[PDB]
């Protein structure tokens, strides 16, 4: 006759009905995606809207249901995650009008136009198009027009779609009882109810500031050394006062760094550590190279995978027969069906990709013993890093050596050390302050600190002061800057970016701590010990049934979110870039400006 | 996924060993008398499983049987499979024929 019985029966009789309706729209996207024909299109549509109508339903009917005479904790996260209304608490108008907007930028953002002038043709998409452009480009000017092409025909147009897409944001997060939309963001990160380990909203944003105020000097220095080697590369083209261009960080978005590993190499004269070629010369496909992460996986000391994993995965590309996609996507399931669809070739970066697969797929079997409200990591960055720590630890030279994709002659000098080094420092480092400022910028807007009329102009001083890439041309206020990338457009977050980096530093730190492995972290082997793999294991089967923080706790031994694994990781090239800049300067200035 | 495969989930009370129920009244989980409809405590406690062929352990279908063994004042009625040797025609040996 009490509460908790009937939400005990609520939850009893919601899972499985959950979990069937998980199963079959998983099932109706694979048979989607492997098979792309009219029908298949409609019966996922048909079970989307199925089990979001049932979820509606489901949420409907337990909102009645309270939530403070529940003395259950784990009863009590999967009614929160439940009961979440959505973007029912506005009115039918304002919620299609919002479908509206949502639906017509991602019809427009996921197509994108060149349309270059005085040529009727060639006005391609945007795969390719200013992502080809900007992928092997060397020159300037064509870079600065592809930018300015970028920013200002698609950044005026969206200017009042952004700001009705903001308004209704926070109407939104004011209408669930949220003083804003980045309250309602953090909030996923609190945990309550444990005495002892609970974690408030407000020491993360001090953590995340903390962690930034540490990082700046590594960022400082790898500035100071892109600046160095762009002068050195590209004479009269950068101040050695002023900030660095925006179209000459070899990326859209500057996420990635990687097309200026070629050119700013130190000792580009010696050979890389690719092992395709050793690989594509032999007898070698994705089956070895999938039985080689699993032979890896079952060392460090995860589950083995069931018979339907190694049954219907198409691991292959059918070719022009049928139309199949190749993206990389962690297919789970929940209910011992697992499988990867990726058409995996014979390179590294293909290898690093399907360990990290492979690691989501054991994350996916380690939480699957929960519920389907808990079938999830303890917040949005574990999922991501269980299986980016297996993959950066798969592409260390000793075990490929082990295995046999390393030749036992090969010599281990410092120089590819130094450049495997720089390279994940360009390729890590280079977005962290960016997706910092991002964050901090949206958090700012959603609560109501920034003038209507200063938003653009308030991006541009933080991405002057804080970070330092400046603008080769200045733009007016009409010209919607920070809709320019696709987390901001479909509603995505960012700084699950930075928690994954730190919280996948952490795990390896943590890993090479318990593996009582002497040395540096880049060479530091997790494989050949259980005891490692079954502390990881204990804290994977977690999910959300118990807060974060004891699940670090548990694994590493900090309280709260620690930083200093980064720190002990790029030691080596902090002093290494030290070194190299002793007779250059370090920072930049925001007096210069190169208009 | 196959859905004919119901089962019992929710009990007002413990059952006695080798007890079988017929009646599958509706469950109720509040103080309300339930007139034989849901309600906010009135559920239905039969529910039925998913067995898929793409299930791992846990999730598949395994028969079980269950043997009781009982003995009480009344003649035995199944037995052991009684061994029979082969016979030798004439010879000083023991033999057991029947008891
Ligand atoms: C994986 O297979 C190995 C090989 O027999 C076995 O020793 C181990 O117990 C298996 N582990 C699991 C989780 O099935």
């Amino acid at each position: 006759s009490t509460i908790e019985e009937q939400a005990k029966t609520f939850l009893d009789k919601f899972n499985h009905e959950a979990e069937d309706l998980f199963y079959q729209s998983s099932l109706a996207s694979w048979n989607y995606n492997t098979n792309i024909t009219e029908e298949n299109v409609q019966n996922m549509n048909n079970a989307g809207d199925k089990w979001s109508a049932f979820l509606k339903e489901q949420s409907t009917l337990a909102q009645m249901y309270p939530l403070q005479e529940i003395q259950n904790l784990t009863v009590k996260l999967q009614l929160q995650a439940l009961q979440q209304n959505g973007s029912s608490v506005l009115s039918e108008d304002k919620s299609k009008r919002l479908n509206t907007i949502l639906n017509t930028m991602s019809t427009i953002y996921s197509t994108g136009k060149v349309c270059n002038p005085d040529n009727p043709q060639e006005c391609l998409l945007l795969e390719p198009g200013l992502n080809e452009i900007m992928a092997n480009s060397l020159d300037y000017n064509e870079r600065l027009w592809a930018w300015e092409s970028w920013r200002s025909e698609v950044g005026k147009q969206l200017r009042p779609l952004y700001e009705e897409y903001v308004v209704l944001k926070n109407e939104m997060a004011r209408a669930n009882h949220y003083e804003d939309y980045g309250d309602y963001w953090r909030g996923d990160y609190e945990v309550n109810g444990v005495d002892g380990y609970d974690y408030s909203r407000g020491q993360l944003i001090e953590d995340v500031e903390h962690t930034f105020e540490e990082i700046k000097p590594l960022y400082e220095h790898l500035h100071a050394y892109v600046r160095a080697k762009l002068m050195n590369a590209y004479p009269s083209y950068i101040s050695p006062i002023g900030c660095l261009p925006a179209h000459l960080l070899g990326d859209m978005w500057g996420r990635f760094w990687t097309n200026l590993y070629s050119l700013t190499v130190p000792f580009g004269q010696k050979p890389n550590i690719d092992v395709t070629d050793a690989m594509v010369d032999q007898a070698w496909d994705a089956q070895r190279i999938f039985k080689e992460a699993e032979k890896f996986f079952v060392s460090v000391g995860l589950p083995n995978m069931t018979q339907g994993f190694w049954e219907n995965s198409m691991l292959t590309d059918p070719g022009n027969v049928q139309k199949a996609v190749c993206h990389p996507t962690a297919w789970d399931l929940g209910k011992g069906d697992f499988r990867i669809l990726m058409c995996t070739k014979v390179t590294m970066d293909d290898f690093l990709t399907a360990h990290h697969e492979m690691g989501h797929i054991q994350y996916d079997m380690a939480y699957a013993a929960q519920p389907f409200l808990l079938r999830n990591g303890a917040n949005e960055g574990f999922h991501e890093a269980v299986g980016e720590i297996m993959s950066l630890s798969a592409a260390t030279p000793k075990h490929l050596k082990s295995i046999g994709l390393l030749s036992p002659d090969f010599q281990e000098d410092n120089e590819t050390e130094i450049n495997f080094l720089l390279k994940q420092a360009l390729t890590i480092v280079g977005t962290l302050p960016f997706t910092y400022m991002l964050e901090k910028w949206r958090w700012m807007v959603f609560k109501g600190e920034i003038p209507k009329d200063q938003w653009m102009k308030k991006w541009w001083e933080m991405k002057r002061e804080i970070v330092g890439v400046v603008e080769p041309v200045p733009h007016d206020e009409t010209y919607c800057d920070p809709a320019s990338l696709f987390h901001v457009s479909n509603d995505y977050s960012f700084i699950r970016y930075y928690t994954r980096t730190l919280y996948q530093f952490q795990f390896q730190e943590a890993l090479c701590q318990a593996a009582k492995h002497e040395g540096p972290l880049h060479k530091c082997d997790i494989s050949n010990s259980t005891e490692a793999g079954q502390k990881l294991f204990n804290m994977l089967r977690l999910g959300k049934s118990e807060p974060w923080t004891l699940a670090l706790e548990n694994v590493v031994g900090a309280k709260n979110m620690n930083v200093r694994p980064l720190l002990n990781y790029f030691e080596p090239l902090f002093t290494w870039l030290k070194d190299q800049n002793k007779n250059s300067f370090v920072g930049w200035s925001t007096d210069w400006s190169p208009y | 996924g196959n859905y004919n495969y119901l089962y019992r989930l929710f009990r007002k009370s413990n059952l006695k060993p080798f007890e079988r129920d017929i009646s599958t009244e509706i469950y109720q989980a509040g103080s309300t008398p339930c007139n034989g409809v849901e309600g906010f405590n009135c559920y239905f406690p039969l529910q039925s499983y998913g067995f898929q062929p793409t299930n791992g352990v846990g999730y598949q279908p395994y028969r079980v049987v269950v043997l009781s063994f009982e003995l009480l004042h009344a003649p035995a009625t199944v037995c052991g499979p009684k061994k029979s040797t082969n016979l030798v025609k004439n010879k000083c040996v023991n033999f057991n024929f029947n008891g």
